[PDB]
RNA sequence: UAGCUAGUAGGUGGGGUAACGGCUCACCUAGGCGACGAUCCCUAGCUGGUCUGAGAGGAUGACCAGCCACACUGGAACUGA
RNA sequence: CGUAAAGCGCACGCAGGCGGUUUGUUAAGUCAGAUGUGAAAUCCCCGGGCUCAACCUGGGAACUGCAUCUGAUACUGGCAAGCUUGAGUCUCGUAGAGGGGGGUAGAAUUCCAGGUGUAGCGGUGAAAUGCGUAGAGAUCUGGAGGAAUACCGGUGGCGAAGGCGGCCCCCUGGACGAAGACUGACGCUCAGGUGCGAAAGCGUGGGGAGCAAACAGGAUUAGAUACCCUGGUAGUCCACGCCGUAAACGAUGUCGACUUGGAGGUUGUGCCCUUGAGGCGUGGCUUCCGGAGCUAACGCGUUAAGUCGACCGCCUGGGGAGUACGGCCGCAAGGUUAAAACUCAAAUGAAUUGACGGGGGCGCCUUGAAACCGUAGGGGAACCUGCGGUUGGAUCACCUCCU
């Protein structure tokens, strides 16, 4: 769930990147609150300072050109030591790691999953679900996090 | 039904007391009479007295000092719900000291003030002052 | 709810004498005759809730007074309960 | 009448669509801009109707829009599906959001187009929805979702707090999709049928249906066809309706 | 958490202990227990005390003293006062 | 515990609690005294000792208790005896939509059968759907059938509550007054328990006039699911089962005693009536004012929400939630008992002042301005509809300060 993503994306990318962190993921929730929240990651490393810096800028820069601000907050994230992940490149860093994911698609030989990453293919995810193996598309699934594992 | 015929007499002084009335009356018992003669031997009321044989009545003649009820509080403690025993130190002090409690004690009721100088706890009845 | 006649039967028999109404047995007598009675009124009046009301309070009063005399005078209660054939 | 504000269940619902070519997509109700857009977008090209002329010139005269839509200004409950799902090529994907009055009449001209008719995709009010989806054996259950569930299958998209909606009214409501079964898990020989004895049964939901279909069927019908007379409207899956209405057209 | 219980409850007789006793065993009776909460399940070693509280209360049982139980886990039994 | 949370929808009744009055007796409770015990340490008091203190320590007090013995006899309990005031029986009347059962009447609607008759009727804001030339509509007669009781009728009666209304009969419950007579504390309350319990709905078999959820069709509206109309099923009725809820609310548990007045209503009764009206009384029931007192305030106020006694029920911030789960119960609906996580700094009652505002009257006084409950069904909505109950018939709230 976002607005405008690609623009949202680019308008973050510009604080990111003069700052040279680099964007993992974004997603916004709509309830009590409605907010935003953003995965940066930097391999030197993100301390809550860098979340700090990021976040007073975006504060900023985003909300003087708003295309929405209803009930509006965000915050900026290092991800998780179990961690959200997005992409076709993300997922092959992580081949022969477990995950969990959850999906558009929502029917039996149930669409929501514990897997170990077999492959990735440029349109899917190829994951040692249930100790079985199955393929999901990057457009049939809508959010997965990797390593679990870690509690 | 009616279940405190002494209750009902206190009450019965009060409500009196608090409408203006120079008497109350009641359907008299051997233990109301007891009750209101130590309340005249301290002087709460003017007097008391029983007429008539058979079914007995006994009136007692509320007393008022200048402008105003001479008892101002008067309630009782052995609820037949619960009753009330005291050691002869036990005995509690009404007022500091300045009001009554009424003992029923094994040598027959007094005030608190007699009780404990005769030693003999007992079971209390109430309070006046 | 009784004929003049069926109570002086019923207290000339159970009753001390025609000055007495109201003891015990004369009360426990007529209220039991009338309880009998009333059978016959419920075995077609099924749907008579607002009557049956007082037929229960006829046969709890009954009962109270019963037990009232069965601490008073067993005596009296079992030639009494006998008479009726009461605690059928 | 209400149509959405925020772009994040707004992009949430046109995303959950998947709208691209390879598919004979027609939008219905096309109302503001910012929802018809993204749409109008994905797809090269896409057909609309809109039931307000008005609307219908304001967006024609749009030129993002316009330019990339065939565009249609009429009562939906004329419009000739069956002949567009031809001009489309193949049966169609239709979509979008309404004042729903006419929600109720949607669903039956729908209907009349099961063939003509890839799959649906529309918000609709809490309630209704969760009716249309109910289960055979609950009380939000009932004829309507019995009409709906016979004709396609049925699944909610996602669901949406009333503070998203332009003027945003008290009542939740979800995106719901359905598909016109390709080859109907229960057969029947007429819909006549089942749309009388489930209004039938429904009308008299409260009494066993000894006392419903069985003012109709026998009990030794009802238990010949192995259904207990002494339950009630709503214990009865569509199967076993179907089964009735086979009975009813073919004992007949 | 409502019903519980067949050595169960009681009896006789045999056996048994340092000692009384279903302690146990034969027979015999049909008892015995429980909504004055048995049965069942969770939780806990107990107490003088300790802390708090105007008091009544509430909390709690580290240290020290008394009692209890346990000694790798689960079974027994030898010896001896 | 009227409205803030809280009095079971109502009643009866078992267990339990509580119980008038007089005399004897008992001595269980209770009281007094004694005796044994209540480990020490700790605690407390009064001392002593470490230079003081903390700390240590002598002695006392304390250890509320338990047991036993001894007295005490008011009160309570037990026992025994009575008592008539509570309770209750009887005799004579009285008022009443109290209930159950069975007949029956005059209106009324619809319908059928004619008769006379003819272009309209019907409906609405207006329309349309509808009905009529096969004669409708209208109006006369005759017949059918189901339902309900115009008026009396009331700030009125009866009933535990739910509720009860044409008339007559039959069975039957309770109440109140009169005047005695009689029993002799027989009492009150009541957890479980038992039963009664509107409206809706269900069960089985009838009935179906009028009305009418649903439904159907015509209209209206930006849309209209509503509001309008023409239809119309269930249902509404009956017998026999069930459900067991209602704002089932006096939002006010039951019983008993007491405590200023005042104006009515209703229904007995006594005495006086000069009669007939009257006028002195005197019960019962009931309505509205209002004193004291009470109450957050509103208000309540001898029919308390005052003053009190006995017992029962119920509440412990707001939401989550009377919701989950389990048990029970129900034919099914559902009922019933009933959480918690989680979440919030409130939530709430009454009342004050501005807005109100739309005004309304005459710058001034000041208002032409439905909510719910239970239940059943529809279902673009919040919603719409039917049945019957309740009234709790509506607003909303910004620029600082010390003696
Ligand atoms: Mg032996
Ligand atoms: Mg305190
Ligand atoms: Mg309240
Ligand atoms: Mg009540
Ligand atoms: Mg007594
Ligand atoms: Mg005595
Ligand atoms: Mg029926
Ligand atoms: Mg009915
Ligand atoms: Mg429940
Ligand atoms: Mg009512």
């Amino acid at each position: 769930m976002s607005t405008l993503e690609q623009k949202l994306t680019e308008m973050i990318t510009a604080p990111v990147e003069a700052l040279g962190f680099e964007l993992v993921g974004i997603e916004f929730i709509r309830g009590r609150t409605s907010t935003l929240r953003i995965y940066i990651d930097s391999e030197d490393g993100i301390n809550v300072d860098d979340c700090a810096d990021v976040s007073h800028q975006v504060s900023a820069v985003l909300d003087v050109e708003d295309p929405i601000t209803v009930a509006y907050n965000l915050e900026v994230s290092s991800p998780g030591l179990d961690r959200p992940l997005f992409t076709a490149e993300h997922y092959a860093r992580f081949v022969g790691e477990e995950v969990t994911l959850v999906l558009r698609m929502a029917v039996q030989n149930r669409r929501k999953w514990q897997g170990v990453i077999k492959a990735v293919d440029g349109e899917m995810i190829t994951v040692t679900v249930e100790g079985k193996d199955e393929v999901f598309a990057l457009s049939n699934i809508q959010k997965a996090n990797l390593v679990p594992h870690f509690a | 039904s009616m279940q405190d015929p002494i209750a009902d007499m206190l009450t019965r002084i009060r409500n009196g007391q608090a409408a203006n009335k120079a008497a109350v009356t009641m359907p008299s018992s051997k233990l109301k009479v007891a009750i209101a003669n130590v309340l005249k031997e301290e002087g709460f009321i003017e007097d008391f007295k029983v007429e008539g044989d058979t079914k007995p009545e006994l009136e007692l003649t509320l007393k008022y000092f200048q402008g105003k009820a001479v008892v101002e509080s008067i309630q009782r403690v052995s609820r037949p719900g619960l009753r009330i025993y005291k050691r002869k130190d036990e005995l509690p002090k009404v007022m500091a000291g300045l009001g009554i409690a009424v003992v029923s004690t094994s040598k027959g009721v007094m005030t608190d003030r007699a009780a404990r100088q005769a030693g003999l706890g007992g079971e209390i009845i109430c309070y006046v002052a | 709810s009784l004929s003049t006649e069926a109570t002086a039967k019923i207290v000339s028999e159970f009753g001390r004498d025609a000055n007495d109404t109201g003891s015990t047995e004369v009360q426990v007598a007529l209220l039991t005759a009338q309880i009998n009675h009333l059978q016959g009124h419920f075995a077609e009046h099924k749907k008579d809730h607002h009557s049956r009301r007082g037929l229960l309070r006829m046969v709890s009063q009954r009962r109270k007074l019963l037990d009232y005399l069965k601490r008073k005078d067993v005596a009296r209660y079992t030639q009494l309960i006998e008479r009726l054939g009461l605690r059928r | 009448q209400n149509f959405l504000n925020d772009q994040f269940v707004i992009d949430s619902i046109v995303s959950a669509i998947n709208p691209q070519k390879g598919q004979a997509m027609v939008e219905i109700g096309p109302g503001l801009a910012a929802l018809t857009e993204p749409v109008g977008e994905r797809l090269d090209q896409l057909t609309v109707i809109e039931l307000d002329r008005d609307l219908a010139a304001r967006l024609q005269t749009h030129p993002f829009l316009g330019p990339k839509l065939t565009i249609y200004q009429q009562d939906a409950m004329t419009f000739n599906f069956g002949e567009l799902a031809e001009k489309m090529g193949q049966p169609l994907r239709v979509f979008g959001n309404l004042p729903y009055n006419i929600s109720t009449p949607l669903m039956f001209h729908l209907f009349s187009y099961t063939d003509a008719i890839a799959d649906m995709h529309f918000m609709l009010q809490k309630e209704v929805v969760n009716r249309l989806v109910a289960g055979p054996n609950s009380k939000a259950y009932g004829r309507l979702s019995v009409m709906a569930q016979y004709y396609c299958n049925v699944i909610p998209v996602l669901e949406v707090p009333p503070s998203a909606f332009t003027p945003p009214p008290k009542v939740d409501s979800a995106v719901v999709r359905l598909v016109p079964h390709a080859t109907m898990p229960h057969p029947v020989k007429d819909v006549r049928v089942l749309s009388r004895i489930t209004t039938e049964a429904f009308n008299q939901r409260r009494k066993t249906i000894r006392n419903s279909l069985g003012n109709l069927f026998s009990v030794e019908v009802l238990t010949g066809m192995g259904i207990d007379p002494a339950m009630r409207a709503e214990n009865i899956s569509v199967a076993q309706y179907c089964q009735m209405a086979n009975y009813l057209a073919e004992n007949a």
